[PDB]
């Protein structure tokens, strides 16, 4: 009734990218479409940079760049899919960054069909329009001009009613399109001019030509070649009007293209992407003229090898091509010149994660829930596993016990990369060096002493701090050598590259690093010992020094080198700190403090006064803490040392924390080699580990690759292992590759008598701990698994994976012949137990009171499981056009049909049937549906809305008891596959829990409120939505508006989770503005953020 | 190979330093996200022509036809 | 090529589910009539119309006589609760233009609008003359409504006591001449709450709307507004009943009823002295056919076209002429702006009925010209059966007479 | 008597009112039948009209048989 909905995960499918110069003229930006966010990066020597990632009120659909003449960098054009538009501007004054809606409208018409092959956006190369195809029959004009307050928009008829791509032509004195169209007669290819003035078409520069029936792409080739190419199956065509140039290369006639880009600013060169992941090179063979002119030879297609599936391509510089995919993980690869052995000339230098798309997915307890999904398609198909806290992928691991400290090193000067780990112990210490395993000794440094501290200093030195002295190493010599005056040992130690402090008791010598030599600066004696010290320079020589004592249990920070007090701070309790440290993390300052009892504070720290401000604490463990930096994907991270180890870093100019996934580290540091690029080297009681860290964020993902697409995934507890439906394509029949169904350590085929490329389908065990796939069973020929159970039947102690599947022939178009096939999981294979026939495809099952509820077609029927070991219809229910989908609640069954709504069944113990209780008498085409409890139906459609249906609970007769209401209404913007009862949280202001998954791989949550609570948030997001700026001017309530091509409607019943969240990001003051007026009566800026961390504790 | 020499360079320097993780893990995933308090008027507004496209035709070529005498 | 079940897996992969991708395939379900209508009106003489939009009623109209007044006609339209394989329910029963002694048996259509599922309209049509009948019947109400309640709560009324917005009819007849004007309901209707009607010598914009404690047409001529309440020289006179069929009481919720009116001669005779370029050998107009060729439902204009005979001299002696005079017509405003004038034809030879004929087909060229596809939201419903299948708004499912 | 005539090669769009149209100028008309598609929905682009009286039918035919009508010369012939 009150729904709340936030992102778990957001959007991982890539839905367009784009290449050129929009933030500086001089850099070179990446932008990419994500559904909503568009991210926004620059090219850099160590690779992307990431500068902004915005979150747009729609759909992205378009997404262009392009220079009009008065201008010193590129604007960003973008459509949404609810027909906003808007131009963009990246502006930048010193730090701030900020986006500039530089023109905005809706370009909606009510009296226009949404096309076959959806929004296309194409701009003039000489930026005099913007050209939309948006509906069959229309072509929409929006003149582009700086000098007007409007910039009107026009619609121009287009008789080709059926437009398969255009494209704007370059080289033209007027605005031209290229577009290709489908009549009886078949594909085409046309031209248009535009004129403003005429607000119509001219005939084009060239004739119409019959191309292939098959043609599916325009491009415009640019000066000096001018034209277009036409990209068909098994054809591909230049055209420029008496120049007609066609190839038909066998390479491309296996697969489909999909993408295209342009390598060469002049387009003598473009990569193409087809559907089986296939990398071309397109060549544009160029003629020299007498006349200054060129005119293209010869068109030729090289095969460069294998990248994910693309839904874009972009080449970046240096032969860097950024693969953007929809159904698998997006990649950066490198174009060689030489191939490798394979003959392939494509190398993957990095891969990002891509959930999407979520098929299907469930909860599991692996008391913290992981969800496991299907996920991806084809080649790329996959398993992930998604949990909260971060993982680290062990490289190896030493048996070595007793290490007291860990420091990383670089023994050649001219090496930017660490080679050599040091490692402490009671009295002694040792190095190592990496290729691999084994040590070493480095001269200049003492074996026979505890090192306190060791790594590289200022001019090519190297240092090492035990209990006796500190030494300076060049050429590896001793070249200078501190001691306490009266030889008394040191006690703590800090260093950077230039200073050194350490402790002798209560004293305190601040020493600096000067070539070959060791420059005592200046000395002190504290109140009390010295715990700790640190004395890390903040944006690498500190006027600062960070100390803890004992006693007084204080924190302190000295002015260097007077030691100067300029800020004390009472910890309290009578546990000493252990360590102390002071970092950056978003350009902003902080010292973190950890207890002897597992507390840790922090606080804002001013370089410039050396004040702290705003004690916060946290809890981490019940052990000591010891704070070390680490780098991790270019930023800098603090790991928090103890029985409950913790990653600390910065989101949104505040700290997070998180914790990673093992049993207990006492020290660690990073190890930057050349084996181990950025990893970590770990130490517990007796273990030296090396590894490499995930990800630093709250999601942990592992990768399961299939190389086929999963369908259904289920869990066997009492097997401890997976059910998993999969199919993979063979050719006319033998495979294409090896993937999870032909590799199998055992494997089964069905023997059942009961009755161009082509699909085979298997049901996958795969073990719950390794993720081996333990068995394959291969069903008929023709036969398609569709639905998975795993479950106990009647009074059969057995628990089954139970398939439905339906028969698909070539020259048929519906099922007519299905199967429910009852499998047991036992000794390493599955047996075949029960096999039951059905006249369709069976779509759906739920295991319902001991028995199998199964939807067939347009029926939903019950079995019940006989001592037979057989399936015997009990009841049946016929009202539906295809129950595609099937949830249960005690007696209550929730039936998703594609085209007619939701309808709510009862089984009725005592008659024995099923009873019609109510159903929605809205059309609405089902993509998944879940129960949220007796009264409270969740459906997802087509369209990319969530709803709520309710039972009438004020129905005075039986006529409106049988009416589900439409209660709530919300526009996602997704499209959900599955529904789930679940929490990624240990486990209120929220009650349940259903985790959804989508076909951009985007993770939500639904959870339920309380009336009082929904009207205080959407008061709130009322408030927000009036501080707030949404860039392109989008309002968020036209967003969230619930839109179908039938209806739009206000989203009701529904909050903006992501919305309410966003309230702790913006700045105080204009928090404080949210808060103006309320009741409790009046303000409390402070309790709706304490309300709001609550809200963001349910993921 | 013919195909792959000269393949565009905008700037040398780009990608020299790119070290990846020994999982295939580089570039930073967590951008800073843009969340406008405060926002610039925009200069120009999107709008379409509210006349029907016949309309439009109809008139236009009697404008152009009386304007012949 | 496709099949179902290869469709349906790309819908998961994809997120693209659109009516349009199985428009390829076969129905998902056919019903027969035979099965799912009831014994009892199984010969009472139901014609079934058709589906609503929405895809929830079918409903159909009868054609009977009775008492001493053989030949002589009542119309009664019902709505039926479409659910699949279980028999219809009957929901709605309501008689067809009230008052009316109807010697004739009626081509029969039933509209709903692009965007109002509130209210639906009726035409009947059919001794150089030519009757027209037209009723607005309320639509049941979705579900249960606080207002209907009221009506058999604060009235102890009974089965079939509803609110005004879901249980108010609207009835009207006019006549119509010589060339009869033409049936063009996908644009008469094209703006909701109004329907165009053509009385040979005027267009009438009518629209009704019910409000609770503003003007569908005239906002900013002959204009007509008035209203109307629950319980016991104009353009265009009608009955305002509730479903039983009681008068509806005056007020001057409630109802409003509106008329904007376009009166042929006016325009013509204006259009001429003003706009056309032969207004000076002009002498008089015989017979005019105005045919919709748009309505802009937004922006509401309504564009005409009419085809005129008339005398002129020929730059001696005068002679007939064929021409064709093109009008908007604002309905906020109530002015109408020259749009088009054509050159003038000597009719010479060809008959009246040629020239209307003639007229017609270049009308019907210039609409499938200019003809721009809707969505599935927008389009008229058009219902109609004279003496195969009825099928839903998307053809998934049918019924098989 | 009555007469029927075949209508055909018409445009898949033209409707049974517009064939009213264009045909009842030239009399009373008896029944109009476009012949629809029981599966599409659409016409199958030919029909049939009855005039009340055959000396207009006559006439119809005459004035528009051979003659374009969106683009598609329309046929008209008499029928037993
Ligand atoms: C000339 C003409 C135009 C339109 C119709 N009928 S309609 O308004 O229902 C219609 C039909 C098809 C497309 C549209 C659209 N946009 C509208 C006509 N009926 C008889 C006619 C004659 N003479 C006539
Ligand atoms: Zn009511």
């Amino acid at each position: 009734s009150y729904n709340y909905v936030v992102t778990a995960q957001k959007p991982t499918a890539v839905n367009g990218c784009v290449t050129g110069h929009f933030t500086s003229a001089e850099d070179l930006n990446l932008l990419i479409a994500k559904n909503t966010r568009l991210e926004i990066y620059v090219v850099t020597a160590e690779g992307l940079r990431p500068v902004k990632e915005v979150g747009m009120y729609g759909k992205i659909a378009v997404m262009e760049l392009f220079r009009p003449k008065g201008e010193s960098k590129d604007l960003l054009f973008i459509l949404t899919a609810k027909y906003n538009a808007c131009i963009l501007e990246y502006k930048q004054s010193g730090e701030s960054i900020d986006i500039i809606t530089r023109a905005h409208g809706n370009v909606q018409d009510r009296i226009g069909r949404p096309s076959e092959t959806g929004i296309i956006g194409i701009i003039d190369p000489e930026c005099r329009m913007i050209g939309l195809r948006l509906y069959d029959g229309l072509f929409k004009v929006i003149p582009l001009d700086r000098d007007n307050k409007e910039l009107k928009a026009f619609n121009i008829r287009l008789e080709e009613l059926h437009v398969i791509d255009v494209k704007f032509l370059y080289g033209c004195q007027a605005p031209t399109i290229c577009f290709v169209y489908q009549d009886p007669q078949g594909r085409h290819v046309k031209t248009y001019e535009v004129s403003l003035r005429e607000k119509e078409f001219n005939k084009g520069p060239w004739k119409q030509e019959n191309v292939e029936a098959e043609a599916s792409m325009v491009i415009a080739v640019p000066e000096p070649f001018g034209g277009a190419i036409i990209i068909g199956q098994e054809s591909i065509t230049y055209h420029n009007g008496d120049k007609y140039l066609a190839i038909a290369p066998p390479i491309i006639k296996q697969s489909t293209i999909v993408c295209h880009n342009r390598v060469d600013p002049n387009g003598s060169r473009y990569l193409l992407g087809d559907m089986e992941g296939r990398l071309f090179m397109l060549l544009l063979e160029k003629e020299e003229q007498m006349d200054g002119t060129v005119t293209l030879k010869d068109l030729r297609v090289e095969l460069l090898g294998e990248t994910s599936i693309a839904e874009c391509l972009t080449y970046l510089d240096n032969g860097v091509v950024f693969v953007g995919s929809r159904l698998g993980d997006s990649q950066l690869v490198k174009l060689n010149v030489d191939s490798n052995e394979q003959g392939s000339y494509v190398v993957a230098m990095e891969t990002f994660t891509n959930l999407g798309p979520i098929v299907d997915m469930c909860v599991v307890d692996l008391g913290q829930g992981q969800l496991v999904t299907c996920s991806g398609a084809f080649k790329e198909g996959s398993l992930r596993i998604i949990r909260n806290g971060i993982g680290i992928h062990e490289h190896a691991s030493i048996d070595l016990p007793g290490i007291k400290g860990l420091w990383p090193l670089r023994s050649d000067p001219n090496r930017e990369t660490d080679d050599t780990l040091v490692l402490s112990f009671v009295g002694q210490t040792r190095v190592l060096m990496l290729n691999e395993v084994e040590e070493t000794e480095l001269m200049g440094f003492v074996d026979d002493q505890q090192t306190f501290f060791c790594g590289n200093v200022a001019h090519q030195q190297l240092i090492q701090i035990t209990s006796a002295s500190v030494r300076l190493v060049s050429p590896k010599a001793l070249v200078s050598e501190w001691k306490e005056p009266q030889a008394k040992n040191i006690s703590v130690a800090s260093c950077n590259s230039s200073q050194v402090v350490v402790a002798v008791g209560r004293a305190l010598y601040y020493l600096q690093i000067h070539p070959q030599e060791l420059r005592q600066i200046s000395h002190t004696e504290m109140e009390h010992e010295v715990a700790c010290l640190d004395i890390t320079p903040l944006g690498g020589l500190s006027p600062l020094c960070a100390i803890g004592l004992w006693t007084d249990i204080s924190a302190r920070i000295l002015k260097l080198p007077s030691f100067e007090l300029l800020h004390k701070e009472m910890l309290g309790g009578e546990i000493i700190p252990r360590s102390i440290l002071m970092t950056t993390f978003e350009s902003s300052h902080y010292l973190l403090c950890a207890l002897g009892d597992g507390a840790l504070f922090y606080f804002g720290l001013n370089i410039e006064t050396g004040l702290l401000s705003d004690r916060k604490k946290v809890t981490l463990g019940t052990q000591p803490t010891v704070l070390r930096t680490f780098r991790s994907l270019s930023t800098t991270n603090v790991f928090a040392c103890s029985d409950r180890p913790t990653v600390i870093y910065s989101s949104n100019h505040k700290l997070v924390f998180s914790n990673v996934n093992l049993k207990e580290v006492n020290y660690m540091c990073p190890l930057n080699s050349d084996g181990y690029p950025d990893s970590l080297a770990l130490a517990n009681n007796s273990t030296l580990t090396i590894g490499t860290i995930d990800e630093i964020q709250k999601l942990h993902i592992r990768t399961v690759p299939l190389y086929e697409s999963p369908r259904k995934i289920c869990y066997q507890e009492v097997s401890q292992c997976f059910g998993v439906l999969s199919s993979r394509i063979e050719v006319q029949t033998t495979a294409l590759r090896p993937s999870a169904s032909t590799q199998a350590l055992s494997s089964s085929v069905s023997s059942s008598k009961l009755f161009e490329e082509v699909e085979v389908h298997n049901l996958l065990i795969i073990d719950q701990h390794t993720f081996e796939v333990l068995h394959a069973h291969q069903f008929l020929q023709n036969e398609y698994a569709l639905s998975l159970v795993s479950c106990k039947l009647g009074k059969d102690p057995n628990t089954y994976f139970i398939v439905g599947t339906a028969m698909v022939y070539p020259e048929e178009a519906e099922p007519k012949q299905g199967r429910i096939v009852v499998f047991q999981y036992s000794d390493g294979k599955l047996q075949t137990v029960a096999e039951k026939e059905v006249k369709g495809a069976v779509y759906s099952m739920v295991e319902f009171n001991g028995k199998l509820l199964a939807s067939i077609n347009s029926t939903v029927r019950l079995y019940e499981w006989t001592t037979e070991k057989e399936l015997r219809t009990e009841c049946n229910h016929y009202n539906n056009i295809m129950a595609l989908y099937l949830k249960t609640k005690g007696d209550f069954i929730l039936v998703g049909d594609l085209m007619r709504s939701v309808l709510l069944l009862a089984y009725k113990p005592m008659e024995g049937n099923f009873e019609e209780i109510a159903r929605d008498f809205n059309p609405n085409w089902m993509s998944a549906v879940e129960i949220l409890d007796d009264d409270n139906f969740l459906g997802a459609e087509n369209a990319f809305n969530l709803f709520v249906c309710q039972k009438d609970s004020a129905a005075t007769t039986d006529e409106e008891r049988q009416h589900l209401q439409e209660v709530g209404l919300f526009h996602l913007g997704e499209f959900v596959n599955v529904f789930c009862h679940g929490s990624l949280v240990m486990q209120t202001p929220t009650q349940g829990s259903v985790l959804f998954g989508t076909v951009n791989g985007m993770i939500g949550l639904v959870t339920s409120l309380s009336e009082s609570w929904y009207n205080l948030l959407l008061d709130m997001q009322n408030r927000l939505n009036k501080v707030i700026k949404s860039v392109g001017k989008i309002e968020h309530s036209f967003w969230r508006s619930f839109h179908t091509e039938r209806k739009t409607e206000p989203a009701t019943g529904f909050i903006d989770g992501d919305l309410i969240e966003s309230f702790l990001d913006i700045s105080r003051p204009k928090m404080q503005e949210v808060v103006a007026n309320l009741q409790y009566r009046e303000a409390t800026a402070d309790d709706l953020i304490k309300v709001v961390e609550e809200l963001t504790r349910i993921h | 190979a013919d195909f792959l020499k000269g393949l565009p360079v905008y700037n040398k320097s780009n990608f020299s330093r790119f070290h990846a993780d020994s999982v295939c893990k580089a570039s930073n995933r967590r951008p800073s996200v843009y969340l406008p308090t405060r926002e610039y008027p925009s200069e120009q507004i999107i709008v379409t022509e509210k006349t029907n496209i016949l309309l439009r035709y109809l008139h236009q070529q009697w404008d152009k036809k009386n304007a012949a005498k | 090529r496709e099949h179902v079940l290869k469709q349906l897996e790309r819908v998961k992969i994809s997120g693209q589910l659109s009516p349009r991708l199985f428009r390829k395939l076969p129905p998902r379900v056919c019903v027969s009539l035979k099965n799912i209508v009831d014994e009892d009106f199984l010969y009472a003489g139901h014609i079934f119309l058709g589906f609503s939009k929405c895809g929830r009623y079918v409903l159909s109209y009868t054609s009977s006589s009775g008492d001493d007044d053989f030949s002589f006609y009542i119309y009664h339209l019902y709505w039926w609760e479409f659910n699949v394989h279980s028999k219809l329910k009957l929901v709605r029963q309501v008689r067809l233009f009230q008052d009316e002694e109807i010697y004739s048996d009626l081509y029969l259509t039933v509209c709903e609008w692009p965007s109002d599922a509130s209210k639906v309209i009726v035409f009947g049509f059919n001794e150089n003359h030519r009757d027209i009948y037209v009723s607005t019947v309320a639509v049941p109400p979705p579900g249960r409504c606080a207002a209907c309640q009221d009506a058999s709560r604060a009235h102890p009324g009974d089965p079939n006591a509803q609110c005004l917005r879901h249980g108010f009819m609207l009835h009207t007849k006019y006549q119509v001449v010589y060339p009869f004007p033409t049936f063009q309901p996908a644009f008469q209707l094209k703006k909701d709450q109004v329907v165009l009607l053509n009385t040979s010598y005027s267009l009438v914009a009518c629209a009704v709307s019910v409000h609770s404690a503003c003007q569908i047409l005239y906002d900013h001529v002959n204009y007509t507004k008035l209203y109307y309440v629950l319980e016991s020289k104009i353009s265009l006179p009608f009955v305002v009943t509730d479903l039983r069929g009681r008068n509806l009481r005056p007020m001057r919720q409630y109802l409003t009823v509106e008329q904007l009116t376009l009166d042929f001669e006016y325009v013509i005779n204006e259009v001429i002295r003003h706009d056309a370029t032969w207004g000076h050998q002009f002498c008089s107009f015989s017979d005019y056919d105005i045919v919709i060729l748009e309505v802009c439902p937004e922006t509401n204009q309504v564009l005409i076209n009419i085809g005129l005979l008339l005398l002129a001299f020929p730059s001696l002696r005068p002679k007939t002429y064929h021409t064709s005079l093109k009008v908007a017509w604002d309905l906020n405003t109530g002015i109408f702006e020259t749009v088009s004038v054509g050159d003038l034809t000597e009719v010479k030879g060809q008959t009246s009925g040629s020239v209307w004929s003639s007229y017609r087909k270049s009308c019907v060229d210039m609409v499938m010209k200019w003809l721009v596809p809707e969505s599935s939201g927008r389009y008229v419903n058009r219902m109609t059966n004279e003496a195969k299948v009825l099928a839903d708004s998307e053809r998934y499912t049918w019924i098989v007479l | 008597g009555p007469m029927r005539l075949y209508v055909g090669s018409l445009h898949f769009n033209i409707t049974e009112d517009m064939l009213r149209g264009i045909f009842e100028p030239f009399g009373r008309i008896e029944s109009i039948q476009l012949m629809m598609d029981s599966e599409t929905g659409r016409s199958k682009g030919y029909g049939f009209i009855t005039f009340s009286d055959s000396e207009c039918a006559k006439k119809a035919l005459e004035q528009l048989n051979g003659f374009e009508l969106a683009g598609r010369p329309m046929k008209v012939g008499h029928v037993t």
